[PDB]
RNA sequence: ACCGAUAGUGAACCAGUACCGUGAGGGAAAGGUGAAAAGCACCCCGGAAGGGGAGUGAAAUAGAACCUGAAACCGUGUGCU
RNA sequence: UGAGUAGCGAAAGACGGGUGAGAAUCCCGUCCACCGAUUGACUAAGGUUUCCAGAGGAAGGCUCGUCCGCUCUGGGUUAGU
């Protein structure tokens, strides 16, 4: 679903860890049972492992938006998005 | 300990009569050409022949 | 008999440390009040290294440093071993007077007036 | 020497945190006067 | 005659005027050296204002280096910077960061 | 027959905000280029900052630390002493 | 005004290369010196991006600064135990 709010391309994310890792941005709201059953209805692929973790807001006078990253193992298919 | 009155401009201009800075000893070098001090070493050429 | 603004345990190392820095590199800056009184120290080492026996050898060997230099990579000769053997055989003539003092004009950020001393 | 201040973030809103003013009629006017005040900070 | 003006130095007005005195009246080519050979820090700021002064007598006009006087030459005052030192039980005292502006003058006294 | 930026509401500016206190509370300073941005293309000194020309405009001793610019205070030159 | 006066917060540094407009203070190397029931190695409270890389020197750093816990841009925290 509406879950999946942008890709997230870096030197650790696209250079490295691409080869079977790929990196999302989720909803605030959302663990990683829901992470996994969006992904392969949407890139019809087959999950193996989801990994997560929250970012507090960084002062840039305000503060910039929290953010929460997952990374998804695939065992078999691929995005290449 | 403090000063009792504020000094005044005429006061304080006489005091610092001596208080000047000084002119350094400076001559034409033979080979540089530049100004230099005497007894050192031309910084534009490097040389001293003494 | 200057102290150059050091204790006596210190005015003995640093001038232990600018002899053999000098007899390595040959020339060396430095400040004019460390110049005239590790100009003293420096001639008297080459006294010793022109007698050549192994008395002479020892006593050098109180003030000079371990220290290799692997230009020559002839066996990375110690600084003793340049002393007694480059450096004695080419004032064997000379009685006195192995070095030599220049003026460079006062540092920025300090005062000091740097000087250059070297080994004629 | 000890100072008068040590920062503690538990008991710093269990004495002035925003649930405890509200359990008394005291504590809830603190909280009517810093309203009409426009404060940015009601509690804590 | 040509000026030449730096504006906003971080150099307190009383320690530029000590170096203006050396230089108010001689030459353009004996007023270079004395500012060179000075070890008062002072010095390299003042020169390079000379050396504005001296390339626009010859670019704007056309006036040649070998008849060039320093004319005038003076030190005013800029705005101040207030900054505190804290002192001995809990109190302070104010301390300022003064500015200077250099102004250099080159005349053929023609 | 009220005030006109130390005045008038604490606040003519994004003010109950900078800041101060464990807390209940206490609390400021800050308006003005020009009719029109037409906000100095280009050359020169400099690492920059800054400055001297050129140009814009009625005016740049109107160049954003920008209407008018008093006194204290700090400098340079000079007639008499 | 006092006044270019007091002070610049416990301590060992020296030289040779490199960078650059500018080096006693930044980088690399070799000697020397200090702690070692410890100035070493892990972790609660508290702080809340001070962490990494490239690029900068107006202000802050009681001097300097090419450097920084300072400025700009982009990054960094993965648990069935």
């Amino acid at each position: 679903r509406d879950i999946l709010k942008r890709p997230v391309i870096t030197e650790k994310s696209s250079e490295a860890m691409a080869e079977d890792k790929y990196t999302f941005d989720v909803d605030t709201r959302v663990n990683k049972t829901q992470v996994k059953m969006a992904v392969e209805e949407i890139f019809n692929v087959k999950v193996a492992s989801v990994n997560i973790m929250n970012y507090k807001p960084k002062k840039k006078q305000g503060y910039t938006n929290k953010r929460r990253k997952a990374i998804v193992t695939l065992k078999e298919g691929s995005d290449d998005l | 300990a403090v000063p009792k009155r504020r000094t005044s401009k005429t006061r304080k201009n006489k005091r610092r009569t001596h208080f000047k800075i000084s002119v350094p000893g400076m001559t034409e070098c033979p080979n540089c050409g530049e100004y230099k001090l005497s007894h050192r070493v031309c910084k534009n050429c490097g040389s001293y022949n003494g | 008999y200057r102290k150059l603004g050091r204790t006596s345990d210190q005015r003995k190392a640093m001038l232990r440390d600018l002899a053999t820095s000098l007899i390595i590199s040959e020339r060396i800056e430095t400040t004019e009040a460390r110049a005239k009184e590790v100009r003293s120290v420096v001639e008297k080492l080459i006294t010793l290294g022109k007698k050549g026996d192994l008395a002479s050898r020892r006593n050098a060997a109180k003030t000079l440093r371990n220290v290799e230099i692997l230009n020559e990579d002839e066996t990375t000769q110690t600084a003793l071993q340049k002393l007694f053997g480059e450096i004695a055989e080419r004032y064997t003539e000379r009685q006195g007077g192995y070095t030599r003092i220049l003026k460079q004009g006062p540092r920025r950020g300090d005062g000091a007036e740097s000087v250059i001393i070297e080994l004629v | 020497v000890k100072r008068t201040y040590q920062p503690n973030k538990r008991k710093h809103s269990k004495v002035h945190g925003f649930r405890k003013r509200m359990s008394t009629k005291n504590g809830r006017k603190v909280l009517a006067r810093r309203r009409r005040k426009g404060r940015k900070v009601l509690s804590a | 005659e040509a000026k030449a003006v730096a504006r906003t130095i971080r150099i307190a007005p009383r320690k530029v005027r000590l170096v203006l005195d050396l230089i108010r009246g001689k030459n353009a080519a004996e007023a270079i050296a004395i500012l060179k050979l000075t070890n008062k820090a002072s010095s390299p700021v003042i020169e390079k204002v000379l050396m504005s002064a001296l390339a626009n007598a010859e670019h704007n006009y056309d006036m040649n280096t070998d008849e060039l006087v320093v004319k005038e030459a003076y030190a005013n005052e800029g705005p101040t910077l207030k900054r505190f030192r804290p002192r001995a039980q809990g109190r302070a005292s104010a301390i300022n960061k003064r500015t200077s502006h250099i102004t250099i003058v080159v005349s053929d006294a023609k």
